[PDB]
């Protein structure tokens, strides 16, 4: 929690580019920084953008190959939509182990989700009847 | 009343009536570590969002795109 | 989770303008 990353999440969350853009751009030279820290609340830079739906930041995370983790059923659980598209196309969890992407959705009525899930191919467990 | 039957204490009916200690904290700690954390997770910050919208909130909303506009306005000029 | 959204939507075009201005 050095004050490079600090600053670095904060221009994150509030939505400034080109900070960001340049931050990512030092951090690899030096090593001072991580791209990968955590929040005091357990936020890193993903999630608080897939929060807030920077769509152009989100891709730019992407490119520069950060760890994704349960970001995408973090997505999945906020409706956002094109996240969802992106983050296809590509240890403190917190939903349970048993989770698959295609559950998570269908708790959360979504037509347009669940139907781009779908025509990728998933299946789900039959429970044995008693 | 459950619990009234567990432990070896009458075991019979009325009428034939004639390391371990130091180190277990050490599990139990780290669970309550773990537990804490799942709860201020998601008890106190996902749902301190699903509250609703006050006149606190517009007025901020309201002013935020007034300073905008006074900054740009008089950058230009 | 709206409102949060729409007040950083105006931030970030803020910041886009002022910065492409100088």
């Amino acid at each position: 929690l050095s004050t490079q990353e600090k600053s670095y999440l904060s221009a994150v969350e509030k939505g400034d580019y080109a900070s960001v853009k340049l931050a990512l751009e030092e951090a690899e030279i030096y090593f001072k920084i991580n791209i990968n820290c955590i929040d005091p609340l357990g936020r890193t830079a993903l999630l608080i953008a897939i929060e807030n739906e920077n769509l152009e930041i989100i891709e730019l995370l992407l490119s520069f190959n950060v760890y994704v983790g349960d970001a995408l059923l973090h997505a999945i659980r906020k409706e956002v939509v094109g996240a969802v598209e992106l983050l296809l196309n590509h240890q403190f969890s917190d939903f349970t182990p048993d989770i698959t992407p295609i559950i998570l959705a269908a708790h959360t009525n979504n037509y347009e989700i669940i139907k781009m899930l779908v025509q990728k191919g998933v299946s789900v467990p039959q429970p044995h009847e008693v | 009343l459950w619990m009234s039957y567990f432990e070896e204490g009458g075991t019979l009916p009325p009428p034939f009536n004639i390391a371990e200690n130091v180190r277990l904290n050490h599990q139990y700690q780290e669970v309550l570590r773990n537990l804490v954390k799942r709860y201020v997770a998601a008890m106190i910050r996902d749902a301190k969002t699903e509250e609703g919208l006050t006149e606190e909130n517009f007025k901020e909303l309201k002013q935020d795109i007034s300073s905008f506009r006074y900054e740009v306005i008089g950058m230009m000029k």
